[PDB]
Parts: C-alpha cells; sequence; structure tokens
RNA sequence: AAAACUUUCAGCAACGGAUCUCUUGGCUCUCGCAUCGAUGAAGAACGCAGCGAAAUGCGAUACGUAAUGUGAAUUG
RNA sequence: GAAGCUCAGACGAGUAGGCAGGCGUGGAGGUUUGUGACGAAGCCUUGGGCGUGAGCCUGGGUCGAACAGCCUCUAGU
RNA sequence: UUUCAAUGGCCCGUCUACACGGACCAAGGAGUCUAGCAUCUAUGCGAGUGUUUGGGUGAUGAAAACCCAUCCGCGAAAUGAAAGUGAAUGCAGGUGGGAACGCCCUUGUGGCGUGCACCAUCGACCGACCCGGAAGUAUGGAAGGGUUUGAGUAAGAGCAUAGCUGUUGGGACCCGAAAGAUGGUGAACCAUCUAGUAGCUGGUUCCUGCCGAAGUUUCCCUCAGGAUAGCAGAAACUCAGAUCAGUUUUAUGAGUAUGUAAAAUGAGAGUU
RNA sequence: GAAGCUGCUUUGAGUGUAGACGAUCGGUCUAAGUUCCUUGGAACAGGACGUCAGAGAGGGUGAGAACCCCGUCUUUGGUCGAUUGGAUAUGCCAUAUAAAGCGCUUUCGAAGAGUCGAGUUGUUUGCAGCUCUAAAUGGGUGGUAAAUUUCAUCUAAAGCUAAAUAUUGGCGAGAGACCGAUAGCGAACAAGUAGAGUGAUCGAAAGAUGAAAAGAACUUUGAAAAGAGAGUUAAAUAGUACGUGAAAUUGCUGAAAGGGAAGCAUUGGAAAUCAG
C-alpha cells in the first residue's frame, strides 16, 4: 500500500503530517502509524474502554502516565462501572466513551495532538483491536 | 444553537442528536509540522532537488 | 467563542451581538455532502 | 475551519476561478499573482498575499491581514500604482521586504508585463 | 411562479390550448395595447380589437402606418388593415397581416357594450 | 425498462444531519462561499446576520 | 451507475431473553446509578428485568457490592448467590 | 404481480385531509373516541398495557352510565370482553370517570340544561383525548427495602421442584387414586 | 504509343433522405370523480354543408333549433 | 496542482484471464460576468495543428437557432 | 495531396486447410433491471444499530426536505434430539513467544522490558456424554472424577447505507427447432398462452498500459465434470536468515549413479 | 330479554323568515417601457436610461420579451347569479290521556335439521356426489388430561352494514433526470386509415417552403409537358419532387496512372499546395 483508499479529507491530513514523521525521523512508531493508518476499516478494528484499563492496570502495571495509542474506534464498555484516569489518543471515540473518559478520568486525544506531545511516540502504548471480530 | 446542539450537549430540537467530532483536533497541518515542538527533533534534512 | 455583528435595514451595524454558534465548528467534509447529496437528489425522481 | 481543509475542499477539484484544460490547471482568482493553482499561491486557501490588476492606465494591489479575514468587505485593501513603471517595482518590492519574499519574483515580473499592456496599447 | 395546482407550466398544453382555442376565446387572445392618451383617459391598459377600430403599427416593416382593421381574421391570428396591402406580382392588391400585439389603439370604436367593458374594468367613459 | 428500477435510496439519518452541518458550518467560511461562486467581495460579515 | 460497470470496458472483446450480572447495573437510570451505588443507604435500588425485555436472569460477570434487588421471572443456578454476597436479594416475579 | 409504492406520499396525504374533513366535519366533539386500558394476552407482551376496543358492561355498571347513554357520548362498548381482576375493574373505572369529568354535554333543544349534561357551551374545544386521557404503562416500584426472608427464599426451592411437581403431579394423582 | 476504355483524385450537377434543430404526439407516474340501456344502449347503414372529396358535427328542424352567456363575425 | 517536485537503476511478445488509467454519447445538479442571427448545431473540405491511441482544436465553404468547458450524478451510451 | 521507382505485403470474421458469413451505404442493433446470498472497499453510529409500515410539518410550489413514535429485525449466549440447563480460574490467567513504545548502558546495537493485535500452546469456564448421589421441597440436585464433546465464555462487535466483483432466480446478452394447450374461422387456418423447451448455431460495439497461465496434475465421482494442484494473482504476518534452489561438489552408508549430511553457487527468503 | 315492583330522567320521522358557514358551476376585476442608438427583412438581439414585482411559472407575437399580448401573484378574495351543507336564531303547527332508559326481581327465558356429524368417491383441512343421520348444558372448537378427561372459549345450519383497501377501463386534472419521427402507442399526417384474406383476423407508409403565398405577372421557344429570360423574397444554395441535405450510386469537366488486377506499408523523386 501507498495511500489510503478512503476520501476523507481530515484522514489524509492525519496521512500528510505522519508521512512527513516517518520520512523526517527515524522512529518506528511513527512508520507503524502510518502503515496502519493505510489500513482498511476492517484491518483497524475497535478498542473497548475495559480492555485498555485492563491493559495499563496490567500484572506490574508499568502505565503510569503512558498516554496509550490506538489507530481505531475507542468504544465503551458499559460492563465496567469504574472507569480509571486515563489518557487516550485513537481516530475517534464513541460519544458514551468520550463522556466516560472526561466526567470521572484524564482526557482524550487526537493523534494530531499526540504528535505535538510526543511526536517520537515517547512513552506510549501502541495497542491494537482484536482481529478476530 | 437550539437546533443543532452542540458537540458535548443534545439538541433541544433534535432528540439525541450531538454534533459530530472532528477526527483532528487542529487542521492547520503546516503549523504542527512547522512548530517547535515537530522542528527540534527531525533529524537533519536531506537535500531538495539535486544535480545529475 | 467568538461572535458576530447583526445588521440593519439601512444596512448600519447594529449595536448587539451574537455568540457564534457551535455548529460553525463542525467538520467539512465535502465527500460525505456529495455522498449525501448524490443519494438525496435521487429522492424526487418520478418513474419512466 | 484552517487553510489545509479549505485547499483540499477547493483547490483540488472545484473553484469558480479555477480553469482546467487537457492536462493543465490555471487560476484565474483576482488576487493570485502566478495565475496558477498551488497552495503556495492559492488565494481562497491561505493567508494574506499581494497581487497586482490594471485598470484603465494604472496598477493597484491587493493585501490581506489575519485579525479582520473574517469580515470580507475591508478583508483586502486596494492601493493605487499610477506614476511609473520603474517606480511601481520600487514600491512593490518595498511593501513585500517586510513580508515573505517567495512571492516577489511572480509579483515584480507581473508588473512589468501590465505596464508593457500600455506601451503595446499606446502603440 | 405559479402556484395554483390548476395551471399548466408545460410547453405541451400550453402550445395546444393556444393554437386550438376556439374564436370566443381567440378574441381574448387579439388583445391590443391602448395609446397613451386613451391609456390616461380610459385607465385602462388594452382591449380586445374589434372592426373599425383606429390603430398605428408600432413593429415590423409597416411602422408607423395608422388606418381601420377592415377585417379580424381569428383563425390565422392576423389583422388587415385598408393601405396596408402588398402589392400581388400579377397586379393586384392583398393586405397583409399585423398582429393585433403590434399595434395600438389610437381611436375606439366607441359602442354600449364596449362603453360597460371600459367602465367595467374600473375605467371612466 | 421497468418502472420498479431502483428509484429512491436510503440514506442513515445521523448522516444526513452530519452532511447538513457540514454545509451550514461550510456557509461561514468566506473562501468556500467565493470557490462555490458567490460574489461577497464586498458582504460586510460571513455569516451575515440582519435584525428580525 | 453503469459508466463504472464492467460493461462499459468490454467493448470490443466480445420466549426468554437473556440478561448477565454484568448488566443489571446498566438497566438503570443513570441517576439512579449515580446516587445508589455504592452507597451505604439503608433501602437498596430494585431492577426489573422483564420491563427491558429479559426474561432469565443468568450469572456471568462480576458485582458491585452495593445492595440490590432483582425482580426477574427465571433466573440461573448461580445468579441468585452471586447477589448474596453482593448483599441484594432475588424475589421472583410471578 | 408487481405491487409498487409510488403512491406512498399521496396516500398519506390523503389520509390528512380525511381526518381534517372528518375533525372540521364534527369540530366541537374529539376526533378521536376513548379507549380502555387493557393488557395484551401472552406470556410475551403481557406486562404491557395498550388500547383495547371498549369497555365492558361490568365497568359501565359501576361508572353510572347506561350502555345507551355511553355510546350516544362517545364511549365505545365491547360486550365480547368480560374483566376478571377488579384493577381492570378499577384501572377502566375511573378513566371512565375523568372521561366523564372533563366532557362537557351541549344541551339539547336550544339550551336548556336537562339532567346534568352541562350549562356552559362557550367551552366547545376539540381536544385530543390521550392529552388529557393517554394511557400509562404499568407502574413499577422503585427502592424497596428488607425481603431478607427472601433471601433465604432460594429460588430453586419453588422453581425447580414445583416445576417437576406440576410434571408429576398427573402421575401423583394417579397413583393416590389407585392403591385408594 | 495518342484517343476511347478502366481505375484513382478533386470540382460541379444528380440520386438518396442520413445528420442537426424542433414538436398540438406517445409513454410513465400521481391526483380526482362514478355517469349506459326496452323512456330503445354500444355498434352499423343511409343521409344532412352554397361550393367538401377529407376529419369532426348532426338526424328530414339534419356540420343543427330553443334558452343563457359573450359581443360583431364566418373564411379557401 | 505533497494527488507535487527530483535523482538513480532495471525492464518492455502475449491467448483465456486479472488490474489500472483514459477517449466518446444522451439527460440531471453546480459552476464558467461561458459561445451565438456581426451566424448556434449540423454538413463538406487536395487547408492547418495536437495526442502512442480512443479522439480533439482550428481555417475556408454551405447552413440558419440554439450550444459548449469544468466538477459531479445518470444510462435505452 | 497525387503518382512513380525499389522493397515487402495471401481476405476479413467464426469454428476446426478448409468449411460457414460477407454486393454497397446509412440508421437501428446485443451482459439489461430486480430480489436473495457472499466477499471486498468506503461512509455513519457503536453494544448497540436501522424510522420513510405510520404520525406531525412543509401552500408557496408539497411525490422533496425536516421532525416524532423502536412494535419489530439483526447483534449482545451457547449447548442439547428435546425437555432443560445455560459460559472470566488465576491483575477475566499463565506458558513461551510475540507491535510499537518506553527502557536504558544515557548512544544506539544489544538488552531491560512491556506486552497490543495476537500467536501457538495450555491452565481452566458453560452445555452435552459417563460415574457418583451434600443437600434441599417420591422429588431433586450439589461436591468430586473424566482428557469424550462446541469454528463455545474468558473483559463482547455488530447494525445500517452506497459502490465494485462473483453466484443463484426471474424473459435474463441478443437471434434462431419441431411441437403442445385454450378459444375461434372455413371446409386447414387464426389469435392468445409464448419473450417455451436452445444440453446448440450465429453475433456480441472505444483506446492505451500493466500482469499473464493451462492442458497434465490432486483425488473424487451417476454424469459431464468438477475438483485440487499448478500457474497467474489479491490482502495479512514472521526471520536479515542456511531461509531457499528444475545446479554442482565433498563426505557418508548400501550394491558413474543412490540417498542422507555438509561446501560451491545465485537469490531476501515464508507463508495460512 | 319478557312479566310484576320503584322514582329520576327525558321526548316531533314536522312547517316559513333572517344571518353566518362551506360545495360547485356561471360571469366579472387584476403591476409596470414597447423610450432612444447599432446590426437586421423583422429587435423579442447588443448598448444607454427607467419601471413593477404577493406577479422573474408558462405560452404567443416576423430571432433569447417580467414591463406588446394572454396569463402568473394577490386568490383559502372582492363581486354577482343560481341552487344547495346542515347547523344558529326566529315564527307557526304538533299533540303529548304519551312511550322509553335505569334500582329491583318472587321466573321465565322459547334460540334457525337431510342441518351438524360419520363413512365413502372426487377435487383444490375446505367443498362436492353418494348411503346413513343427530342431540339440549346440548353442539362446535382447542389447552389439558387421558385416549378419555377435565378446563377454557364460542353459540353454526337466517339476514343487513359506511371507513381504512383494489383499479393496465371510462371521464377529468397535474406532472417527468422518459422518447424525439426506423424512436415513442400500430397510428405526431386523411390510423385501426389505405390495404390484404372466403373468413376469423391482419394492418402499413407518410412530420418540417416562408415572417407573409408575397405559390413566379409578363416576353420568347415548344403541339404540350417544360425550357430561357424576367418578377416575389433577407434568401429560390427555400419553387409545393419545398428547412439542413451525409454516404452508397450516377453523369460532366480537370488531372494522373494502366503490357494478364488492384488496394496497403517504408524510403525518396517529380508536380501541386501549405506552414513557419
Amino acid at each position: 500500500r501507498s495511500k489510503p483508499a478512503s476520501e476523507n479529507v481530515y484522514l489524509k491530513l492525519l496521512v500528510k503530517l505522519y508521512r512527513f514523521l516517518a520520512r523526517r525521523t527515524d522512529s518506528r512508531f511513527n512508520k507503524a502509524i502510518l502503515k496502519r493508518l493505510f489500513q482498511s476499516k476492517t484491518n483497524r478494528p475497535p478498542i473497548s474502554i475495559s480492555k485498555i484499563a485492563a491493559l495499563t492496570s496490567r500484572k506490574s502495571a508499568s502505565s503510569q502516565n503512558k498516554t496509550t495509542v490506538v489507530v481505531g474506534t475507542v468504544t465503551d464498555d458499559e460492563r465496567m462501572l469504574t472507569v480509571p484516569k486515563l489518557s487516550i489518543a485513537a481516530l475517534r471515540f464513541t460519544k458514551s466513551a468520550r463522556a466516560r473518559i472526561l466526567k470521572a478520568g484524564g482526557e482524550v486525544l487526537t493523534l494530531d495532538q499526540l504528535a505535538l506531545r510526543a511526536p517520537t511516540g515517547s512513552n506510549t502504548v501502541l495497542v491494537r483491536g482484536k482481529k478476530h471480530a | 444553537d437550539s437546533v443543532f446542539g452542540s458537540t458535548t450537549e443534545v439538541a433541544q430540537l433534535k432528540k439525541n442528536y450531538f454534533l459530530p467530532e472532528n477526527i483532528i483536533s487542529n487542521a492547520d497541518v503546516t503549523r504542527l509540522i512547522n512548530s517547535d515542538e515537530i522542528q527540534s527533533i527531525v533529524k537533519a534534512a536531506g537535500p531538495s532537488r539535486v544535480k545529475r | 467563542r467568538p461572535t458576530v455583528s447583526i445588521y440593519n435595514k439601512d444596512g448600519s451595524v447594529s449595536s448587539e451581538t451574537l455568540a457564534l454558534p457551535f455548529v460553525f465548528k463542525a467538520p467539512i467534509r465535502p465527500d460525505l455532502v456529495r455522498s449525501v447529496h448524490t443519494a438525496v437528489a435521487k429522492n424526487k425522481r418520478q418513474p419512466y | 475551519q484552517q487553510d489545509e481543509v479549505i485547499w483540499q475542499v477547493v483547490g483540488h477539484e472545484f473553484c469558480s476561478y479555477r480553469i482546467k484544460g487537457e492536462a493543465q490547471n490555471f487560476c484565474r482568482n483576482e488576487y493570485n499573482v502566478t495565475g496558477l493553482c498551488n497552495r503556495q499561491s492559492c488565494p481562497l486557501a491561505n493567508s494574506r498575499y499581494a497581487t497586482v490588476r490594471e485598470d484603465n492606465g494604472k496598477l493597484y494591489l491587493y493585501m490581506k491581514t489575519i485579525e479582520r479575514a473574517h469580515f470580507p468587505s475591508k478583508l483586502w485593501q486596494r492601493i493605487k500604482l499610477s506614476k511609473n513603471y520603474a517606480k511601481a517595482l520600487e514600491q512593490i518590492d518595498q511593501q513585500l521586504l517586510y513580508w515573505p519574499g517567495r512571492q516577489i519574483h511572480r509579483c515584480k515580473q507581473r508588473l512589468t508585463r501590465l505596464t508593457q499592456y500600455l506601451l503595446k496599447a499606446r502603440r | 411562479m405559479k402556484f395554483s395546482r390548476d395551471v399548466t407550466s408545460s410547453r405541451r398544453k400550453q402550445r395546444k390550448a393556444h393554437f386550438g382555442a376556439p374564436s370566443s376565446v381567440r378574441r381574448v387572445l387579439m388583445s391590443a395595447p391602448l395609446s397613451k392618451e386613451l391609456r390616461e383617459q380610459y385607465k385602462i391598459r388594452s382591449l380586445p380589437v374589434r372592426r373599425d377600430d383606429q390603430i398605428t403599427v408600432i413593429r415590423g416593416s409597416n411602422k408607423g402606418r395608422e388606418g381601420k382593421i377592415t377585417s379580424v381574421y381569428r383563425k390565422k391570428f392576423l389583422l388587415l388593415i385598408e393601405r396596408v396591402t402588398r402589392e400581388k406580382a400579377n397586379g393586384a392588391s392583398a393586405p397583409v397581416g399585423i398582429d393585433a400585439s403590434k399595434v395600438v389603439i389610437t381611436k375606439l370604436h366607441l359602442d354600449k357594450d364596449r362603453k360597460d367593458l371600459i367602465v367595467r374594468k374600473g375605467g371612466k367613459v | 425498462t421497468k418502472t420498479w428500477r431502483k428509484w429512491h435510496v436510503k440514506v442513515n439519518q445521523n448522516e444526513k444531519r452530519y452532511a447538513i452541518a457540514s454545509a451550514v458550518a461550510a456557509s461561514g467560511v468566506p473562501s468556500l462561499l467565493l470557490a462555490r461562486g458567490h460574489r461577497i467581495e464586498e458582504i460586510p460579515e460571513v455569516p451575515l446576520v440582519v435584525d428580525d | 451507475p453503469t459508466h463504472v460497470s464492467k460493461t462499459r470496458k468490454l467493448r470490443g472483446h466480445v420466549w426468554r431473553p437473556t440478561v448477565n450480572l454484568d448488566r443489571l447495573w446498566t438497566l438503570l437510570p443513570n441517576e439512579a446509578r449515580d446516587k445508589y451505588l455504592g452507597k451505604n443507604t439503608e433501602v437498596a435500588p430494585v431492577i426489573n428485568v422483564l420491563q427491558s425485555g429479559y426474561g432469565k436472569v443468568l450469572g456471568k460477570g462480576r458485582l458491585p457490592e452495593t445492595p440490590v434487588i432483582v425482580q426477574t421471572r427465571y433466573v440461573s443456578r448461580r445468579a441468585e448467590e452471586k447477589i448474596k454476597q453482593a448483599g441484594g436479594v432475588v424475589e421472583l416475579i410471578a | 404481480y408487481v405491487k409498487t409504492w409510488f403512491n406512498q406520499p399521496g396516500r398519506k396525504l390523503r389520509r390528512r385531509q380525511a381526518r381534517q374533513t372528518k375533525a372540521a366535519k364534527i369540530a366541537p366533539r374529539p376526533v378521536e373516541a376513548i379507549r380502555p386500558a387493557v393488557k395484551p394476552p401472552t406470556i410475551r407482551y403481557n406486562m404491557k398495557v395498550r388500547a383495547g376496543r371498549g369497555f365492558t358492561l361490568e365497568e359501565l355498571k359501576a361508572a353510572g352510565v347506561s350502555r345507551r347513554v355511553a355510546s350516544t357520548i362517545g364511549i365505545p362498548v365491547d360486550h365480547r370482553r368480560r374483566n376478571r381482576s377488579e384493577e381492570s375493574l378499577q384501572r377502566n373505572v375511573e378513566r371512565i370517570k375523568v372521561y366523564l369529568a372533563h366532557l362537557i354535554v351541549f344541551p339539547r333543544k336550544a339550551g336548556q340544561p336537562k339532567k346534568g349534561d352541562a350549562t356552559d357551551v362557550s367551552g366547545a374545544e376539540q381536544t385530543d383525548v390521550a392529552a388529557v386521557l393517554p394511557i400509562t404503562q404499568e407502574a413499577v416500584e422503585e427502592a424497596k427495602p428488607i425481603t431478607e426472608e427472601a433471601k433465604n427464599f432460594n429460588a430453586f426451592s419453588t422453581l425447580s421442584n414445583e416445576r417437576a411437581y406440576a410434571r408429576y403431579a398427573g402421575a401423583r394423582a394417579a397413583f393416590q387414586k389407585k392403591r385408594a
């Protein structure tokens, strides 16, 4: 692949931004996002607030203030009622998921915000949605 | 404001309609690229159009 | 959020101003609008 | 919203000031200098630029400002040059020295062709 | 713009009703304007033409000529005026048709029925 | 040609509202108005509001 | 659209719905959850699954420790004990 | 053969003009008659409450209006239906009662009040019945305490064995009559 | 090693009625309405105009009479 | 015209078949202050030009009323 | 542009040298619409999703647009023939590995890790199957034992719309067979069903570029066929490798060749 | 429900007048340039200067007309008829010695037969032929049981009834991302016409002068058809074999080639003709 199949202008801006980041820095994180932003919709499965919470507070934790990054959708999981303070960056958050993060927790970011924050992707966990569907 | 609501509060004249939220926070990509948070980390820019 | 100035019948700027509605902050998606316009303009076609 | 999304809407495919041909595209827009469609010289998509255009024996200039760019009536202001082709050149480069210089080489060249009109029109 | 559901903007129907009209309606279609003086005299804009009406030709090659309608030729949508004639090739004379829209009434054939028609159109007799 | 060709086409109601909002927001960008062909070279303000 | 089709390129080329315990606390109005979950109140919330079109309450998931009464037609054989140590009660709808 | 739906906007507009013409014909009285509160008859829907055909003869007898007066003043009567649970008696009763309370009957023969029909007549107004008489759903309970006696009530003690008791009741009853 | 003849090219003229433009037509959709006859229907035949052969109109009162309306034609 | 500019290297038959980009036609929405009785469309042409090609622009003649470029939609293409 | 000279040039299409079609020109003329299903891509929303059966509104243009109502469909739970029961072991696991990142030792490398998707394994968790019957009101079920079972749970991912492609059915890419029925006319014919059976014959309309086989395999078959490969591909993901080879060599056993193993040699090599 | 008992409630199968309300027809009323210059046969074109707009839908007029015309908008209206819609008020008769509804019963309750049903044959449980043929808590129908039973629900063999619904016909309306004369109905015109078959039936071809017939006077040649001059036209390169007029195909003129073919391609020469 060399370009995204969508015609979304806002997605093409992300591709434009991250082409520069991948080819002007050596960060393999930027290359990873570029390869995953080119992917089709069914190759970019959703992720859940429950999964992200489990993946941060997992075993030895080691999450702290590391901002979780996923290229896809961050859906909510109503099966959990206690949501920890989280910092998440993604293409899009469902309306319920965004409210649950904001009202009791940390912050939501878009991918362009992440670049202005951690352009090398320093101290981030690059999760991926379940491809089993 | 009553018709279209907002991206955070439900529209008064459209039940459970929240304005869609942008995929990207800022659409001024050139200022992002030329920002100090990015230009300070980028490796030495390679040459533009070159001689044969 | 900025504000806009209302204008009068005579064409002068009125005293009052209104806050800019949140709708003007929505994304501008030419491709989605074209796809919807393609599929909405078909809804007043009489069969032949 | 922002300038890139404006360019991604109007610049690439549809504008009233754009002219496509067999494989080439030109910008008729009265505020562009090179006359051709790109992000660096787009009138509608970009912030303040400078151009010049003819009127009945003289030349006059268009500019923008960032604060007032939401009010199209005086978004552009007009300044007039009707004294000499050379003095126009010194005027034009002066009013763009404190401004980005990526346009002068197109701007200053545009002038002399417009002034060349008046000479050829006189002939 | 029409808003009544009872009239046609269709070219097909409008042309058929025009070219396929009776004589009692063709008379209405042959309405001609009044000249300024009688227009201000009667407060009327136009009337259907009648035989022996005194008119003036405004448009066409016969412009400026006056006369009286010797006969309104309703079927052909033409008006006929004396001394407005064409020299036949053999030597005869055959008048010409000037459409009712291109003439102007300079002197009516006033009559009782025409009096009520003028006063019925809010006019002054 | 049969009359029962598929003449009308469904669109998701939310997508319809999305596009209407986007066209409304697009009506407030003077660049978009000029490109579409409107003559707003001397309009006082986009958006333009007159009194009640 | 015919113009994109392949023909325009071949020219020449010839009754019991189920609810589990991880979902009862999602059936409340959000203000009921706000003011009744986790607070040591004398009176406990009541959940009528039948009003959400659910017949049998199965027992999959963990529970918050807030006491809550569940009204249901049928119930799985573990779903009741889990709400015992959850402090709430189960009583059966007729 | 092939049933097409190109008249769907047309048929919708026909009904609107049908309602508007009907309502304007009988403007004083409400366009829509009242209906009782009735429960759908099956285990899937029995919890819900919907509008039935008419009020049973028990309810008109209780409400104090004859089956003749009710038909004249816009109360439909259903003879087939019979109401057995006295709540269905109730819920329909005040439904008739409040309808009569808000009902205003114009006197016949030049506005001399007969019996208790009414005195005022300028209050003529055509109102939606579902506004003054909406049909509600079942009243659910909220925040009831204790019932720790139901705590010890360990569900299947009833369900599992009484279901088996019901299943084996016929065989059990046959057994008892056999050795007797 | 001409002319005639054949062939090719161009000009002009024939032949033919394509192309373009149009349109009182068709087709489709929707809406509205319910009205034949033994008190002689639908259909058919013969007649009726100043000169009509055509189409409609009409029935020995025969391209109609009575009445109402319009207001001054009809037309080759 | 980031869908852009630039440098370098190798390669080039092709049936069924797979893929991509284009040319042309009728009608629809938008746009070009678009062309036109001082001659639209069409038609002819030992006139000229463009494209690898589908095709396109133009000169002259005839003609007499409508027609086209661009971005999309559509199909009795 | 015409013509001349030299040089070359079998008449095109279709089937399999033929044969079959072609006197010439203009116009018409053949993969269409719809329903189901499936993949893929895109858009909206997301444990939800879909209001166009219906109601409101829109009279100035009104078959549109907009608003409201989720009964219901699909999804959220599986198993069993059915009664009926009905799914985090273990930071909703470990076991190894595994993405980027951090994380350095402050270079990086390497590691430290972390572990996403995952990946394989497994611990298990529910149903069925079998053995056992704590209890609790004949009834009845638990604890526990299987290495039998399920495109099972194990922190849901689907729903709607549009497009492309394939397939099934409707006349079904177009054209073409005798026939048969119904009802009529005349002493065989007519009109409808009919646009039939078509396993075939013929035809099937613009350009350029790119990739490009197969005839024999893999078996299976009642039949023609499919398979299946192979080839050509299309999408996802390992290792910078002994990871390969229509190849040679060396050693090695057995009676130049044989195989296995390894030196030469060229290439980024695998996959589901 | 009938028949006895009770006290409340009620009441027309009527008839003129006035006003309002709507339905339709019938008619009537509807704003503003035809002002100048250029082209043109014609201005409805271009330019200048204005006007109306609840009217800038559409059509006509000698070429793209909001203002020349018909119309369109106001119009869900003003007016004028005619009837009718039934309500409102009013006036007059009516007869009204009245009957009915509901508290109660001290009870009586009639209820559809060759029908239901069973067996049998046909056909798509339903119906039909055939033989038998019922009953009064009976009969039909089902959940149960059990193969019988309880239980539930309904009252067949008599009958009426608007609305939501259908509508390739008829008549009347409005439209179209439709067809544009080999298309669209077979039929845009003299179309179910001419015509064909004994008959049932079958069934075409055919649109376009011009703004106005101004449809070509007159002279001459010819018997005539026609020709040549003329004459009309903005135009006969519009003459009724009529807009535009393509190809196949034919004739004349000019050029060139050719000894049993030609056509085509590459390279140039010659002749013609362009181009920068």
